[PDB]
């Protein structure tokens, strides 16, 4: 009971809150995660009771920051998450007049001195059913051209079967593309037409199945101008490349980043099959649309205080000027509800046109480039995605670099030698306690420090906290 | 005929969306000119066809073991996106629109409560915001830049973009067209504020950003303005996108002739295309349209026995009048109530597209932008702003790719059990000896020490050709 | 006077309109209170009433072959303040509309669903506003602590931490 | 209040500070890297070495100049505070939020006293001295007129949750992207330069310190694309040509920094015949003083 202080009145046991008290749960002294939010810090079974608790915000870590010590992975781990975004809606229009004056001339002669509200509510549903198919050519119609897949999968390891469409299956659908549409599960009425949308669900996946094959084929090319190919090992060693890690990590572990690759695609089928409710941004807005058009049905059967919500019954009974003024009511309490939900249906618009236009901001961003934004196609550093076609929808599967399986390493800022600070050019300069080294920032590859790896400005007067080592000059075995 | 079959009533298709008569259904696609539902569009040999569309021409890529493509060429372009950014900033009165000159139903409008007052400040915030929309898009320069008094910008041409001293208006060519290509209810009580901003000074705003960049680069939008050469700014902006700087040094003629040609194609494609200014014509359209069914809304009789209130005040006395008034103040009441919820919802439209177009200005204008298919399609270098009535137009300049050759590559090349991967540009060969070029152009270089490093040895890279790298230390020692 | 002519009773017409008490001067300052149409408008003991200045003009000298290299620097800090949430507030219709009165509560049940309608929407606000807060703040996995002792090299986080 | 309630957040002021402070410590002691995978520890030197490294400033800069950069970084944070007390109206962004709000709560209550054509606006006085039968439209008019209020004040304030709900995305996106990593968006990240983000707890709200790099003094120079030396074209492999009046130098655009041209800091590409406006000058090529 909110907003109530119960030293008044089931009554198990009884717990004061901030967000009112709180009757029937036992209240815990320690923290674990939220799980059914109550309001005010305060959370909600666990040992054959519901316990209420204080939540906990998250494993507390207190990383070992130190005056020179540096932590650099010497692996990694590739991880493809999903991101779901509807795009569109159903087209849904109504027939004024037919809604709220069924098969009635003298609710028709009553209704045109209402004037031109039925018309601007039919071109506002109008405006509303143009906006959609423009949300959804603006999500998918990206591409100029259709692109197709080679016949032969020779992509160095890399299997793309569950992501590309299968030809056994009817329609050309992958198979998450088609667990999808299995899992989003979706009449005609007085008034009531439902406009099916311009591109088809076959059809949408040929949009799909064209940007899949461009970028395995052709990296980002394709979005840039003509569509020019490259083996699928080099994409990804420019791809490394975009995040800070050189090329030579991934053509010394290739089979093991194919392994990773086709093992995390192939748990986000068993992810999104096994979890409940990962389609549910995709589900409530088919469930928000039927169920305004159920509540805009059952706002007919409404009396708004006249003797009966019948039409016909309220005419074949009384006379024609006390019959105008019981009609009148259910006109005036009919055009309320229908101008409620077209206003209800113009702000749920809004909202769908605004999650299509960051679902083509992240098509243009993460399908047909590689981005720099942290956090905007997927968490870690971001290398390459995939569309898939859904309902009403689209599914983005984000191939992510993830750093893994760290070492600490003491590090310097500057490397002193024969009076000059030497910094390192790409990288860092880290120690094990004996001897120096130069990695990149991303992965643990140490090397000898010559001078084509540092360069050299200044003392060491300075910089502060420089250390002293020796610089391997390369002219030195051939001048000796 | 939308949701029915084609049993009830020169040719009848029965298409999926419906049943459609007076087109002919044609076997092969086009791409879709009319859209009419579920795939199927619809003038084309004297009559109207219908077909499915088609989705863009369709080409197999040659996707190789090892072969990359890589330019010999490009084409520099430049694209117009036109965003627009504010409404007219209308306002009605209350008591004006309801009733009029007519205490006798002011004091029934006084029983409404603050229902003018809730409207009024609704219409007061959506007439704050427009200007703040505007602000907040074009006022993004500490100071007023502007352009040397002669134009020397090593064969790049600026006239279409620049202001004409010998236009009234201080305007562009490009301007000035936009400004002549839109054409565009205050008679009741409603009326129509001016912006803070006038024209001119938009168009002030736009040269001082115009001459702003093409003096400086991006440096004006972070910090102090830094001049620069313009083709060294433009060389600098190749460096960002991937390809070295040298290819503009050697092509400067080819780019500023290529660059003049493609800005001049953008005063004829906005002269010859029709409805190319739709999306500003669009929201012009649409406030004329909700003004004017306000406006035609008072002839709607609410149930009442006369629209005009005068002669009903005229002919009746007010205990059996206020019946009709009361209806009359309750249908011009939820209709004006529809009318400022209908502009709420267009206006936060409205402010999404300026906060779009200001965001577009910040990372396309100020700036130079990495992020694809945001500034334009292709590599984007620049961009530049030219004002609009209630808009803002972006010229965006991007690179472009032309024609390729499909070689041969390999990913790594092993000398003396070495394996030699490149630091910038991947390896390419024509058949018989191998290259080190750049991923965007081709500018094949001999594979050097200098512009490869080494990693491993040769056993753990699957594909490897066997070449010779060579170093210049031993010739220069030899 | 919202625009008007100035002959239906200092005077000064303006596009935006009839500008009464206002005076007019030529030279132009930083626009202080918005009037429209590039007016705007204390100084000097009085109201005045100007055209706008966009700012200060800055021909920067361009030429052919010269460069402005910076040779030093300033480190800024900038506010940002943006609102992520708003006050869950809640109303019931039949206590608000309707107060503690069967006899009205049995003829707003004939009007339907529409006072369940407006507190599922504002459920939804409250249920928004929550996740709005958690999108914006919950972007961390773990809670992460400083160490007590504060060898940044130099740089001080007191009034941040 | 008569039926109107106000619940309280779920997260309460001490967690959304506890989340900010996680942040704050996150990005403190390991940069970007949080926001990516594990937490990894980095002297803050080097981070902001290679946060002056993404902006194009190489990390001798500020090695050099590190005392230099912590006492502008202090006195920046330290005008914070002393400019959000002494400046008024800078927290108006919250504030017409709460206000609006408040607004709208009191025009909503504000309307029960409103007759909509009522004998009395109070609904008891007229229940109490009426029959029924003859009351219920006398009811219902009052009904219709705090029914057309509600659902007023319910589309205003789903209008004014969608503009939250769209700044809190905006402020989601400033934390995922200013605060998380360093953005190389013009004018996102503050004006200038970005180098990092400091999020701070604000009530209904969020506020982002951003420290940004903006060059101070510049100074003219001649330049040249490329130099000549006995028949190739020499173009910077990073940076500029820059001449103080004698003798041409390298230095990077976003800092002074003048080095000798030699053959390790430029490319060779083509001759000096196809450029236009390019001087001669010498590159030094650095093995034969050593070999000599
Ligand atoms: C890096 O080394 C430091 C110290 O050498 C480790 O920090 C210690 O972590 C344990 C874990 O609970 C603490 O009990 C110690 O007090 C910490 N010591 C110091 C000096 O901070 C750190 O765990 C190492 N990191 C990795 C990834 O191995
Ligand atoms: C890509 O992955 C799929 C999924 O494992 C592979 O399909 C399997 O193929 C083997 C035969 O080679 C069958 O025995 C399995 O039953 C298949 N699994 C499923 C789930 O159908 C496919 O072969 C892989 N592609 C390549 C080129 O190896
Ligand atoms: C690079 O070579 C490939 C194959 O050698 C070319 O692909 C063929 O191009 C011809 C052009 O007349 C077509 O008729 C063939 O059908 C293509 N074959 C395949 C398998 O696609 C490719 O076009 C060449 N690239 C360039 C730019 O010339
Ligand atoms: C790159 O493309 C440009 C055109 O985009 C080519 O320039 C043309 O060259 C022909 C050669 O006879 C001239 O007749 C044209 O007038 C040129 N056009 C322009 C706009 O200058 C150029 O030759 C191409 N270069 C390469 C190496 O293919
Ligand atoms: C920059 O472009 C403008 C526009 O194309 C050039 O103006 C043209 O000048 C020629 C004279 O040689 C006239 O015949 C054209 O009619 C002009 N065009 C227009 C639209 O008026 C201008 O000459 C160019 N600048 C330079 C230095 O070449
Ligand atoms: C770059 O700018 C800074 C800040 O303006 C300069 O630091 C100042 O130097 C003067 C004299 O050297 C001192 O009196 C001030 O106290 C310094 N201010 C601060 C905040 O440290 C710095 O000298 C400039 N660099 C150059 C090369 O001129
Ligand atoms: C970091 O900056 C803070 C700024 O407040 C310093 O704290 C102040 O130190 C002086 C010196 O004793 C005190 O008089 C003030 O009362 C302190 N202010 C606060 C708010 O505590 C702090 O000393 C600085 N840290 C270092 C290491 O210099
Ligand atoms: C670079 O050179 C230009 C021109 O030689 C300088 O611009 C002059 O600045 C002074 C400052 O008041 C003006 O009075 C002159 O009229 C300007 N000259 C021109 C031709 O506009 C500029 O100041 C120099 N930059 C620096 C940093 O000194
Ligand atoms: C059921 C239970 O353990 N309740 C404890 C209480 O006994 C203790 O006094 C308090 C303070 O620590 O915390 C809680
Ligand atoms: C503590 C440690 O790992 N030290 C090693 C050392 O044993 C080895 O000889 C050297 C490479 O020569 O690298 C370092
Ligand atoms: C920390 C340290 O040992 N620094 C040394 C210094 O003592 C010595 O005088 C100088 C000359 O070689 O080299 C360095
Ligand atoms: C509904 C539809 O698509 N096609 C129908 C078909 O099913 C039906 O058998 C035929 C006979 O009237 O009329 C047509
Ligand atoms: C592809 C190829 O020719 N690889 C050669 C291999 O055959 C040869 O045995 C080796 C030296 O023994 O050098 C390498
Ligand atoms: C709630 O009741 C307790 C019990 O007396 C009292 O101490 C407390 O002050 C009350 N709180 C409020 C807000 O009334
Ligand atoms: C990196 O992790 C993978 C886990 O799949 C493991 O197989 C591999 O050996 C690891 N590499 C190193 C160098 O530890
Ligand atoms: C480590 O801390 C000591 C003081 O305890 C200091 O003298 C030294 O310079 C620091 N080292 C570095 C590299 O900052
Ligand atoms: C169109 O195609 C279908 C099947 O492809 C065929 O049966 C029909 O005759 C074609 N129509 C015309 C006019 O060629
Ligand atoms: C290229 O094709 C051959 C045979 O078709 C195959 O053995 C080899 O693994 C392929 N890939 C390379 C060289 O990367
Ligand atoms: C106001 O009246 C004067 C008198 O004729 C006229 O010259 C002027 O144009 C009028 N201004 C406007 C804005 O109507
Ligand atoms: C403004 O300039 C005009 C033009 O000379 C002049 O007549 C007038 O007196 C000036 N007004 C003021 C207030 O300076
Ligand atoms: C220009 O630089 C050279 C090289 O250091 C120096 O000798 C000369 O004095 C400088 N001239 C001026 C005017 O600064
Ligand atoms: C710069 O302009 C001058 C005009 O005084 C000219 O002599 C010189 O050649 C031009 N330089 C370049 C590189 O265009
Ligand atoms: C540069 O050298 C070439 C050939 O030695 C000569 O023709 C040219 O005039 C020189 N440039 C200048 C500016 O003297």
């Amino acid at each position: 009971y909110q907003g109530v202080n119960c030293t008044e009145v089931t009554g198990s046991n009884v717990f004061q809150t901030r967000a009112g008290c709180l009757i029937g749960a036992e209240h815990v002294n320690n923290s674990y995660e939220c799980d059914i939010p109550i309001g005010a810090g305060i959370c909600a079974v666990a040992s054959q009771s519901i316990i209420a608790y204080t939540m906990s915000l998250g494993v507390e870590n207190s990383v070992a920051y130190s005056n020179n010590s540096i932590a650099i992975p010497t692996n990694f781990t590739i991880s493809v998450t999903t991101e779901i975004l509807p795009v569109s809606m159903t087209k849904t229009s109504v027939d004024c007049t037919m809604y709220i004056c069924g098969d009635s001339t003298e609710c028709s002669n009553l209704l045109l001195q209402y004037g031109s509200f039925c018309t601007q509510l039919n071109r506002a549903l109008t405006g509303i059913a143009v906006e959609q198919d423009k949300n959804t050519q603006e999500v998918f119609a990206q591409v100029k051209q259709i692109y197709k897949t080679p016949p032969i999968k020779d992509f160095g390891g890399f299997n793309f079967s569950q992501i590309l469409p299968d030809p056994s299956k009817p329609s050309k659908r992958s198979p998450i593309e088609d667990l999808l549409f299995n899992k989003v599960t979706l009449q005609k009425f007085n008034g009531l037409t439902v406009l099916p949308p311009l591109l088809t669900d076959e059809m949408i996946a040929q949009y799909t199945s064209a940007l899949l094959a461009g970028t395995i084929t052709s990296g980002w090319t394709f979005g840039a101008g003509p569509a020019l190919q490259i083996p699928f090992p080099m994409q990804m060693a420019y791809r490394f490349n975009g995040i800070g890690v050189t090329q030579n990590v991934l053509y010394e572990n290739q089979k093991l980043i194919a392994n990773q690759f086709n093992s995390a695609i192939g748990k986000i089928q068993d992810s999104l099959s096994s979890t409940p409710s990962a389609l549910g941004k995709l589900q409530d807005v088919v469930n928000q649309n039927a169920q305004a058009l159920n509540t805009l049905v059952k706002q007919l059967s409404s009396n708004f205080g006249a003797i009966s919500s019948v039409l016909n019954d309220i005419l074949s009974r009384l006379d024609p000027p006390e019959a105008e003024v019981q009609i009148d009511r259910l006109i005036t309490g009919r055009l309320q509800s229908l101008q409620t939900y077209v206003t209800q249906q113009l702000i749920r618009a809004a909202e769908i046109r605004a999650s299509a236009n960051l679902a083509a901001t992240k098509m243009s961003e993460c399908v047909l480039g590689q981005s720099k934004r942290v956090d905007f196609c997927g968490k870690g550093y971001h290398l390459m995605s995939f569309p898939q076609s859904a309902p009403h929808g689209v599914v983005f599967l984000h191939v992510t670099y993830v750093p893994a399986q760290e070492k600490n390493f003491t590090t310097a800022p500057a490397i002193c030698h024969d009076g000059k600070a030497h910094f390192p050019r790409e990288g860092v300069f880290v120690s094990n306690g004996t001897h120096w080294f130069v990695t990149q920032r991303n992965f643990y590859e140490p090397q000898i420090i010559t001078t084509d790896n540092t360069f050299v400005s200044g003392n060491c007067d300075v910089v502060i906290g420089i250390v002293n080592n020796t610089v391997y000059d390369p002219l030195q075995p051939e001048l000796d | 005929y939308q949701g029915v079959n084609c049993t009830e009533v020169s040719n009848v298709f029965q298409t999926r969306a419906g049943c459609l008569i007076g087109a002919e259904h044609v076997n092969n696609s086009y791409e879709c000119d009319i859209p009419i539902g579920a795939g199927i569009c619809a003038v084309a040999s004297q009559s109207i066809i219908a077909y499915t569309m088609s989705l863009g021409v369709e080409n197999s890529v040659a996707y190789s073991n090892n072969s990359i493509a890589i330019p010999t060429n490009f084409t520099i372009s430049v694209t117009t996106e036109i965003l627009p950014v504010s409404m007219t900033k209308t306002s009605v009165d209350c008591t004006m629109y309801i009733c009029g000159d007519s205490t006798e139903c002011s004091n029934l409008l006084l029983q409404y409560g603050s229902f003018c007052t809730q409207l009024n400040r609704a219409l007061t915030g959506i007439a704050v915001e427009q200007d703040k929309n505007t602000q907040e898009v074009f006022a993004q320069v500490k100071q007023i830049y502007k352009t040397p008094p002669i134009k020397d910008f090593g064969g790049f041409n600026f006239s279409q973009i620049l202001p004409d001293p010998s236009k009234p208006s201080k305007r562009s060519p490009i301007e000035d067209l936009l400004f002549n290509k839109v054409t565009l209810q205050k008679f009741n009580g409603l009326t129509v504020l001016p912006p803070l901003l006038t024209d001119e000074m938009i168009a002030q705003y736009t040269s001082a950003l115009l001459a702003g960049t093409i003096t400086s680069g991006w440096t004006f939008g972070a910090g102090p303005a830094l001049q620069i050469p313009f083709p060294m700014q433009m060389a600098y902006r190749f460096n960002g996108i991937g390809v070295t700087q040298n290819v503009l040094y050697e092509n400067q003629k080819l780019i500023a002739n290529q660059f003049n040609s493609a800005i001049g194609k953008i005063q004829d494609s906005l002269s010859s295309t029709p409805s190319a200014l739709g999306k500003l014509q669009d929201v012009v359209n649409q406030n004329a349209q909700a003004l004017n069914t306000l406006v035609k809304q008072l002839s709607s009789n609410f149930g009442a026995i006369s629209s005009v209130l005068n002669d009903i005040l005229s002919r009746l006395d007010p205990p059996e009048a206020e019946v009709q008034i009361d209806r009359l103040i309750t249908g011009r009441l939820q209709s004006l109530q529809t009318y400022v919820t209908q502009q709420l919802i267009r206006a936060a439209e409205i402010r999404a597209s300026a906060n779009l177009a200001a965001t577009k200005m910040s990372e396309c204008v100020l700036g130079q932008s990495k992020r694809v298919d945001f500034c334009g399609k292709g590599y984007h270098l620049m961009s530049f702003p030219q004002s609009a009535p209630h808009g803002v137009v972006f010229l965006h300049v991007t690179y472009v790719p032309a024609q390729e050759k499909n070689f041969t590559t390999a990913p790594a090349i092993c000398h003396d059990g070495k394996a030699h991967f490149p630091r910038e540009g991947v390896f390419v060969s024509n058949g018989t000896h191998w290259f080190v070029t750049q991923r965007n152009f081709y500018e094949p270089q001999i594979i050097t020490t200098d512009n490869t490093f080494v990693s491993g040895n040769c056993d753990v890279v699957i594909g490897i050709v066997n070449n010779t790298v060579y170093d210049p230390l031993q010739p220069e020692l030899d």
